């Protein structure tokens, strides 16, 4: 089926979470240089910073975005017995043809 | 319905907004934060207690932050699920029926 | 993806001494600062000196058995001066900034082992992937009839009627790949062992032999 | 045979023609070679019959089923219903043929005229 | 016979999705089907008692003649064509099939005629609360006819009757679990001066079990539950309920 | 990030149905 995009979409998204943690993680360290006096990458922890704040934003847009379409879809209009009965036929019939000649 | 689940990620979001803030924020006072100035209103003075701050912050913001993210992840996946819930036609087969009776019977005529 | 987080968020695992130490570990490491918290409850008896404070001194059996209302104090708002003024406070307050930038240390540490626990979780994206790639009967089973476990798949006879034991019944591991359960006809991923139909057909002639 | 083995099996040329144990039918364990052999070309044209004839069962079924109110359950009363499946194979092989070819052979006793 | 019932509606809107749905609560596809109702009254020109040789109340009542019209006498257009029923509905909406149904009412297109459905019903079960519609129905099959005057509408005649009003119904129906059925339908109002469809906007939903006792509390108690439950799974989607009786009373009026 | 939060009457079809009243 072609939902399969819109979970692709999703998945994707996880994946922005995921990076919400792995970029504050540095946020973490760096600003754990920065308090230590050494100035060093201040410009850089200053990056990572507005970086973490940047995925979560994208993810929450994605996440909240993805939830609206899901109400959208929803808004949005035995299966045993079917096909399986008839196909019965078309299989073992379909394969004595086969037997009876071939190549 | 689907409106009372998204309200819940909403809230979850929001949470995750504010706690990264209160980690960066509370860096400031967890590193100390006495001042000359009378006016500024955060405390750390009593031995234990302030840099108890220092721990507490770590497992309540660290977790609130990670819970948050672990809470959201459950939301992304839980949706993801949600939408996972979803010849030789004839007589012409008279003739084929006959030929296997035929073959698989006996007699050679 | 929620289905693993919901694993993590079990306590959930099978260690044998791993397993068993830790929990041990908290227990006494947690009883300490639960014990000390009581020193806290004995403060309580310190008060004395109203009825409010005998009902906060019964907090210890001992006070039960210690009659007294027992301690005294004076005025020293100078030595709170000095717990204020010295030059050993303001020194003091860098063991705030000692402390807390070691925490900072430790949140950092913590913050990259988290990606790292998200990676364990692509192995999943990856399973998820699996089945978008590649019956809607919805079940329950372990009975209780709410609650309990709760789940969906299809299953094979449908339109007319062999009557006994049909049906199919399926779920996912943790190889990102499905199990079929059968509900009889015991699991083995996409089955353990089959039967097909067979024949077979013997002449015995010899020649009339 | 003892209620624990069932062998289908047919009086002339003696032959026997398929199989499957009271206690069940294709069970997973050989080695592999190939060489065929007569016997063996016809027997793969019973099991398709046979599957295929329990097909019919499994639409003649559908057929009350869709059509009438009560349902269908409850399947082969007088084994009129059920007797189709491997009953009429064995019976059409066998019967009809050997006697046809017996009936032959007393119109054989009528060979005598021109005729 | 004993008809217990629930009736609802929807609009075509509604429809498409309705289908899929019934489709899997029961298990078996809807199956194109329709039927004609002919009305007859007692002639007017006639006039007869309340009661019989065995002194009893009897009211005055309509007769109905039922029974298929192969579609073939009822459908406009080939290339819609196709076998399915819902798509084929919206072709059908607002307007009449050929119909000037009288021609079949007395042979045309020397000639005996088809059997029908002769039924005349009471009114739905007199109650305070009823959960379900329960009504009476007499019925007798007409087989063929016979005689001089052998067309169906002499017949109604000779027995005293008159042609009152008539209508085609054409839907599609759910066979189902216990003698359970549904009907997906649309009705159109057929005379002379020209057809109109009474359930124009959408469809008459029917749900209903047609039960042999009616002297068996219990069959009919259980036939109460089916519906029941029917109503109730559905509830949050579709109520089915009971009709007006008054609405369903077939009497002199 | 900051901000805020019948087709037809099924009786009178029924009542033609019986009676021809419309």
């Amino acid at each position: 089926p072609y939902i399969q995009e819109r979970l692709k979409s999703l998945n994707d998204i996880e994946t922005q979470l995921c990076s919400m943690l792995q970029e504050a993680s540095q946020v973490t360290f760096i600003f754990g240089e920065l308090k230590r006096g050494n100035e060093s990458v201040k410009p850089q922890f200053e990056n990572h910073v507005k970086q973490f704040y940047e995925r979560l934003d994208k993810s929450t847009t994605q996440l909240r975005k993805e939830i609206q379409l899901l109400d959208e879809n929803v808004g949005t209009r035995a299966l045993g017995q079917d096909t399986e009965k008839m196909e019965e036929q078309l299989d073992l019939l379909s394969a004595i043809l086969d037997p009876s000649k071939s190549k | 319905m689907s409106n009372q689940a998204l309200y819940e990620k909403l809230e979850q979001t929001r949470t995750i907004l504010s706690v990264k803030l209160a980690e960066l924020i509370n860096m400031t006072t967890i590193a100390d934060r006495n001042d000359d100035d009378e006016g500024s209103f955060a405390q750390e003075n009593s031995e234990l207690a302030v840099a108890t701050t220092s721990v507490m912050m770590v497992n309540n913001q660290t977790m609130q932050l990670i819970k948050n993210v672990q809470d959201l992840l459950i939301l992304t996946r839980s949706i993801k699920e949600k939408w996972l819930l979803n010849f030789d036609e004839k007589q012409i087969e008279e003739l084929l029926d006959n030929c296997i009776e035929t073959f698989v019977a006996e007699k050679t005529t | 993806n929620e289905n693993g987080e919901t694993d993590d968020n079990i306590e959930t695992v099978m260690t044998q001494e791993q397993f068993v130490k830790r929990r041990r570990d908290m227990l006494e490491h947690i009883n300490l600062a639960m014990n000390e918290s009581s020193l806290a409850l004995e403060f309580v008896s310190l008060l004395l000196s109203s009825v409010k404070e005998s009902t906060g001194m019964s907090s210890m059996s001992p006070f039960l058995r210690k009659v007294v209302k027992p301690s005294s104090l004076n005025s020293d708002k100078i030595p709170y001066v000095a717990p204020t003024k010295k030059e050993y406070i303001e020194l003091d307050i860098l063991n705030k900034g000692w402390k807390l930038q070691s925490l900072n240390e430790s949140k950092d540490l913590l913050r990259a082992s988290f990606n790292k626990l998200s990676s364990i979780l692509q192995n999943e994206h990856d399973y998820w992937n699996k089945i978008m790639q590649s019956v809607i009967f919805k079940i329950r089973d372990r009975t209780s009839g709410q609650k309990l476990l709760a789940i969906k798949y299809g299953y094979e006879d449908s339109g007319s009627t062999y009557k006994h034991d049909r049906g199919i019944a399926n779920i996912r591991n943790n190889i990102e790949s499905q199990n079929l359960d059968l509900i009889p006809h015991g699991t083995d991923f996409v089955h353990s062992v089959k039967k097909f139909l067979r024949v077979r057909i013997f002449t015995k002639i010899e020649s009339e032999d | 045979i003892e209620n624990e083995n069932k062998v289908i099996i047919e009086l002339p040329n003696e032959k026997f023609e398929i199989e499957l144990l009271s206690l069940d039918d294709d069970s997973i364990v050989n080695h592999e070679q190939d060489l065929p052999k007569i016997n063996d070309k016809r027997a793969n044209l019973m099991l398709v019959m046979l599957r295929l004839l329990l097909v019919v069962i499994f639409k003649k079924t559908l057929r009350s089923r869709i059509s009438s109110p009560h349902g269908l359950i409850n399947l082969n009363v007088d084994d009129d219903i059920l007797i189709i499946r491997p009953i009429l194979g064995k019976v059409r092989f066998a019967n009809y043929k050997l006697l046809l070819k017996k009936i032959i052979k007393d119109y054989v006793l009528d060979i005598v005229p021109g005729s | 016979v004993q008809q217990l019932s629930l009736f609802g509606s929807i609009g075509d809107d509604g429809y498409d999705l309705l289908i899929s749905t019934l489709t899997t609560i029961s298990g078996n596809p809807p199956l194109l089907y329709n039927s004609l109702c002919t009305v007859w009254k007692p002639n007017p020109s006639y006039d007869v008692e309340n009661v019989n040789s065995r002194n009893q109340l009897v009211e005055p009542n309509r007769i109905k003649l039922s029974k298929e019209v192969p579609f073939s006498y009822l459908i406009d257009e080939t290339m819609m064509d196709k076998p399915l029923n819902f798509r084929i509905l919206k072709s059908f909406t607002n307007d009449k099939i050929p119909l000037n149904y009288a021609m079949t009412r007395n042979i045309l297109h020397n000639e005996s005629c088809s059997p029908w459905s002769l039924q005349i019903s009471d009114i739905p079960a007199a109650g305070n609360n009823r959960s379900v519609s329960m009504q009476t129905i007499a019925e007798t099959i007409i087989l063929s006819s016979a005689g001089k005057n052998s067309s169906v509408s002499s017949l109604m005649n000779g027995l005293g009757y008159v042609f009152e009003f008539q209508y085609l119904t054409i839907g599609v129906k759910f066979f189902m679990k216990h003698g359970l059925i549904l009907e997906l339908q649309k009705i159109w109002q057929i005379e002379e001066a020209g057809n109109s469809q009474i359930t124009s906007g959408g469809f008459l939903l029917k749900a209903y079990i047609n039960v042999s006792r009616g002297t068996d509390i219990d069959r009919i108690n259980y036939t109460e539950t089916a519906l029941m439950n029917l109503k109730k799974e559905l509830q949050g989607y579709i109520e089915l309920s009971v009709p007006d009786r008054q609405s369903m009373d077939s009497r002199v009026a | 990030k900051h901000d805020f939060k019948k087709p037809f009457n099924v009786d009178d079809v029924l009542k033609f149905t019986f009676t021809g009243e419309k």
